[PDB]
C-alpha cells in the first residue's frame, strides 16, 4: 500500500537561503500525451496527521513536522495547481505543463519551496504534436496514472485524451487530381504518398490557409493530415 | 658580435640561427617573442555606470496644487501633474480626484553601487610595444630580457643589447574612443566628456567609480500613476553605458586581426601572432662557440626520417657525420618553413644523431651546421 | 543598518483599489557584472526580533496590513527565488535577470503582489548572463557584491564570475584549417580569429553539434568557445 | 497598463463601487514612452 | 554513439545490457554552489527524433 | 531518453580523492584538486588547498 514517509530532503532552489525542504520531487512521470502527472515527493502526501486523505499531506521542513491542507501547500507552475490522489511517496495532480512543478508552502514558520525540472517529457510517438490535449481533431491514447491507490508508485495505464488532428480537413477529388484544402490553426503536418503505383510521396509541414495539389492515375492514394494512420481514397480521383 | 635573426611571431617556437663568423663554429642561437604587449596611454574621459533614480518625494496637495521649483540635480526634471487618482478608484483616496495636483520632481545621480560595478570611457593616445624575447646565445638560454618593439626605448640591457626592430608585434587596436567593460574592451566611438546622449556609450558620466563630474542626460520623463501615490513614477531614457550594453560592439579580446589577446584592465593587446620579427641580438661573446669545438668537421649526410605534416614540433631527422673528435656544433633553421627544436647537434663519427624539429610547411627544408660543415635536410611532413 | 521599518510604496498593480501598497520594492540594484540583486524594498524583508534572519518580513498598509513569517508570501520570478543576507533597507537575494521581483502575500484582507521591473539593465562583462556564478566552467574577473552578513548596504565586490561551456571542443588539426568540431548541451558562443596575419573574426552562438570550419595563418588560431577570454593554439598544425 | 508613459484612449470599467453597475466605459490607459527621436533637417530629406 | 542515436542502447524498454556513449565531459568546480559539475552531449533517441 | 545518474561525489577533506572506476554505461569521472575556497559558494571542508 503505503510505504512512505515524510522527510526533508536536498532541493538546489528554495524560498530562502534555507534549503532543508522537504517536498523535494525525486521522480516525476510525465511519459503522456496527457496534462497529468505522477510526482515522486520525498514529503508523504496521502498521509496527514489522521492519515489518508485526496488533498491533505504532511511533511518535515526542518522546523515543523506537521500536515496541512493542500491550500497552505500549493503546487503551481506560476497559478496554482490542484492534486486529484495521493498514494504515499506519490502524488497525482493537474498542472498542465507537467515537467516543471513548484510545490511550496504558506503554511507555519518559513518559506521551504522545492522546484523540479525533470527530465521526463510529453511527446508525440507520431510525426505531429499531440502530446497534450488540444481542442482540434479527436483522441489518440495517452497515460493518465490511477487515482487510486495500486502499487507505493500510482502504476502507469492508458487512457484516452484528445489528440491533434488537422483544422478544417476539406478533401477535393477532381478529374486526375486530389487537391487538399487546408486551413489549420497551427503547423500541421501533411504527408501524402500514392497507394498504387503511382508515386506522389510528399512531406510538408504547412501553416495556414493552403492548397496542395497531387496526381492521381486512377489508383488510389493516401493523404494523413496532422497525425494520422493511413487515410485511404482508391481507383478514381484519389 | 650582434647577430640579427628573425623569429616568426609563433609564441612557443623557438627560432634557430646561427651567429656564423668562418673559422669560428657557430652559436647556438635561439630567438623566441615570448609576449608582446602593446600598453598605450590611456586618458580616462570618464566613468559610466548605471544611474540610481531619486525621488525625494512629489509634493502632493489633496484638493489643492503646488507649481514645480527647480533644485540642481544632473538630469532634474520636474511635471504638474493634476488628477493623481482617478475619479471612482480607490478605498480611501483623495476626495479630489481631479482639483488634486502633485508636482513631481525626481532627477538621476549615480548609483551608490557603482563603487566597483562601473564601466570606463578612454580617450587613447600613442603607446608603448613592450616585447619579452627569450634569446638563448650558447647553451645559456637563461636570459629573456625585455625589448621595446616600439623605437622608443631600445634594450640596453646587459643580457644582449636588444633591438626589436618596429612590426606587427606594435599597433594598438584601440581606436580613439574605447570602452572598457571592466573585462572586455570593445572600440566604441561616444562624444567627449560632459556630452553623452542615448545612441552611444555614456549618457550618465562620473570621473571617479562613485561621485565627481555628475553629468547627465538620461532623458527623465515624469509620468502620473493610476491608482494609489507615495512616489512619483516616470519613464526614462536608458544610460548611454545601458543603451551601449543593448548596442554591443564585438569585445577586442574574442576578436583582433593580428591574432594578439587583447587583454583588460588598462587596455592592452598581449600575445600577437602577426608577422615575424627582426630580433637584433648582441651576442654576449662569453657564449660565443669559436673553434670551442676544435674538429674540423667532415663527411656529413642529413637525412630525415619523417615529419608530420607542419606540426608543432613533429619533424624527426638524423644527422650523419664524421668529426675529429665528438662535441657539439649548434644546428638551426635559416628557414622560417621549418625551425628546429634543437638548436644543438651531437658531433659524432656513428653516423646517426637523431634531432627534432618544427614545421609550419608539408616540406621541411632547413639548413644544419656543424662547427665548419653545413648541410641542408629534406623530407616530407 | 538595521534601522529599516516596513512601509508603503508606489507600485503599478498591486491589491486593492490604490496601489500605494505593502511588499512594494522602491528600487532595484543590477549594478553587478554578475547575476546578483540587491533590493530595496518599504517593506522590510529579513528582520524579525532576531536582527538579521532569513525567514521573517513585516509589511504595513491601512487596507491590507500585518506582518508575517515568510511562507505566505513568496518572492517569485515565476519560481523561487533565495535572499542570502540582509543590511536592513536592503535585501540581497540570487534571483535570475536582477531587475524583475515579484513578491506577494496569499493571505490578510486582500491578495497583494507588487512587481518591480523598472530598468537597471545589466550583464556580465562577458558574454553570457547568469543569475549567480555556477560551478561549471571558466572564471571571469566580474562585479557583484558583498553576500556575507555584517549587519550599511551590499556594496559592488570585485569578485569572481563563471561562465558555462558546453562538453566537448574537439578540435581538428589539419593544414592551414582547423575544424572546430563542437557538441553544445547548452546555446554556446564561439567567437573566433586566427592568429596571425589571417584573422577569422566570426562571432556565433551554437546550439547542438555542428562543425565550424576557419583558416588559419599557420600562427595559431583562438575560439572562445561559450563566453572565454582567449583559448589559443599557437603555430603547430593549426 | 502600467504608471510608466503616455496615456492614450482605451476601453475600462469604473474602479469604485458605486453601491450603478459595473459596465463598459473608455478611460485612459498607459503605454510605454520611447527615449528622444533625433530629427535631422536637410534638404528635401528628413 | 556521441550524441547521436543510441548513446544510449539496450535492449528492452528497462535495462538490460545498458551501453552507453553519451560523452559526458566533467567540468571543472568553481565558487558559488555545490553539486557535481557536468555536461554531457544531448541524448541521441532526442538527437535523432 | 537517458536518466543521467549521479553517485554523490567521493570528496576527501583534506586529501587526495583517487577515482575508482564504475562500469556503468557511460561512466565518467574526472578528480578535480583545490576545489572550493568556502564561504562564498561553499566548500564544507576545513582544508581548501
Amino acid at each position: 500500500y503505503k510505504l512512505a514517509r515524510p522527510y526533508i530532503a536536498d532541493c538546489p532552489n528554495c524560498g530562502h537561503s534555507r534549503c532543508d525542504s522537504p517536498i523535494a520531487i525525486e521522480e516525476v512521470r510525465g511519459d503522456a500525451h496527457a496534462g497529468v502527472i505522477r510526482i515522486q515527493t520525498s514529503a508523504m502526501f496521502g498521509l496527514k496527521t489522521d492519515g489518508v486523505d485526496l488533498a491533505y499531506m504532511s511533511f518535515m521542513n526542518g522546523k515543523t513536522q506537521k500536515s496541512i491542507k493542500i491550500d497552505n501547500l500549493h503546487v503551481r507552475t506560476s497559478a496554482p495547481c490542484s492534486l486529484v490522489s495521493h498514494h504515499g511517496y506519490y502524488i497525482l495532480a493537474q498542472c498542465p505543463p507537467g515537467d516543471t512543478v513548484t510545490v511550496g508552502f504558506h503554511d507555519g514558520p518559513n518559506r521551504h519551496t522545492c522546484t523540479v525540472a525533470h527530465k521526463v517529457e510529453f511527446r508525440p510517438v507520431g510525426r505531429e504534436k499531440y502530446r497534450h490535449p488540444p481542442e482540434h481533431g479527436v483522441e489518440l491514447p495517452c497515460n493518465r496514472y490511477t487515482h487510486k491507490r495500486a502499487d507505493v508508485p500510482f502504476v502507469p495505464v492508458k487512457a484516452k485524451c484528445i489528440a491533434t488532428l488537422a483544422p478544417e480537413p476539406l478533401v477535393e477529388h477532381k478529374h486526375r487530381t486530389l487537391i487538399l484544402h487546408l486551413h489549420p490553426d497551427h503547423p500541421t503536418l501533411l504527408t501524402t504518398r500514392s497507394l498504387g503505383s503511382d508515386a506522389n510521396p510528399t512531406r510538408q509541414w504547412i501553416e495556414r490557409p493552403t492548397t496542395v495539389n497531387f496526381t492521381v492515375t486512377g489508383e488510389g492514394l493516401e493523404y494523413t493530415w496532422g497525425n494520422h494512420p493511413p487515410k485511404r481514397v482508391w481507383a478514381q480521383e484519389s | 658580435y650582434e647577430h640579427t635573426a628573425v623569429m616568426p611571431n609563433k609564441v612557443g617556437i623557438p627560432y634557430k640561427a646561427l651567429v656564423e663568423r668562418p673559422g669560428y663554429a657557430p652559436v647556438h642561437l635561439q630567438i623566441q617573442l615570448v609576449n608582446t604587449r602593446i600598453i598605450p596611454s590611456t586618458n580616462l574621459e570618464y566613468i559610466t555606470c548605471k544611474y540610481k533614480t531619486k525621488v525625494p518625494s512629489p509634493v502632493v496637495k489633496c484638493c489643492g496644487a503646488t507649481q514645480c521649483t527647480s533644485k540642481p540635480h544632473p538630469d532634474y526634471q520636474c511635471q504638474v501633474f493634476t488628477g493623481v487618482y482617478p475619479f471612482m478608484w480607490g478605498g480611501a483616496y483623495c476626495f479630489c480626484d481631479t482639483e488634486n495636483t502633485q508636482m513631481s520632481e525626481a532627477y538621476v545621480e549615480r548609483s551608490e553601487e557603482c563603487s566597483i560595478d562601473h564601466a570606463k570611457a578612454y580617450k587613447v593616445h600613442t603607446g608603448t610595444v613592450q616585447a619579452m624575447v627569450n634569446i638563448t646565445y650558447g647553451s645559456v638560454s637563461w636570459r629573456s630580457a625585455d625589448v621595446y618593439v616600439n623605437g622608443e626605448t631600445p634594450a640596453k640591457i646587459g643580457d644582449a643589447k636588444l633591438i626589436i626592430g618596429p612590426l606587427s608585434s606594435a599597433w594598438s587596436p584601440f581606436d580613439n574612443k574605447v570602452v572598457v567593460y571592466g573585462h572586455e574592451v570593445y572600440n566604441y566611438d561616444f562624444p567627449e566628456y560632459g556630452t553623452g546622449k542615448a545612441g552611444s556609450f555614456g549618457d550618465l558620466q562620473s570621473r571617479t567609480s562613485t561621485s565627481n563630474d555628475l553629468y547627465a542626460n538620461t532623458n527623465l520623463k515624469l509620468q502620473r500613476p493610476q491608482a494609489g501615490i507615495v512616489h512619483t513614477p516616470f519613464t526614462q531614457a536608458p544610460s548611454g553605458f545601458e543603451r551601449w550594453k543593448r548596442d554591443k560592439g564585438a569585445p577586442l579580446n574574442d576578436v583582433a586581426p593580428f591574432g594578439c589577446s587583447i587583454a583588460l584592465e588598462p587596455l592592452r593587446a598581449e600575445n600577437c601572432a602577426v608577422g615575424s620579427i627582426p630580433i637584433s641580438i648582441d651576442i654576449p661573446d662569453a657564449a660565443f662557440t669559436r673553434i670551442s669545438e676544435t674538429p674540423t668537421v667532415s663527411d656529413l649526410e642529413c637525412k630525415i626520417t619523417e615529419c608530420t605534416y607542419a606540426s608543432d614540433f613533429g619533424g624527426i631527422a638524423t644527422v650523419a657525420y664524421k668529426s675529429s673528435k665528438a662535441g657539439n656544433c649548434p644546428i638551426h633553421s635559416p628557414s622560417g618553413v621549418a625551425v628546429i627544436k634543437e638548436n644543438d647537434v651531437t658531433l659524432a663519427e656513428s653516423g646517426s644523431f637523431t634531432f627534432h624539429f618544427s614545421t609550419a610547411n608539408i616540406h621541411p627544408a632547413f639548413k644544419l651546421q656543424v662547427c665548419t660543415s653545413a648541410v641542408t635536410c629534406k623530407g616530407d611532413c
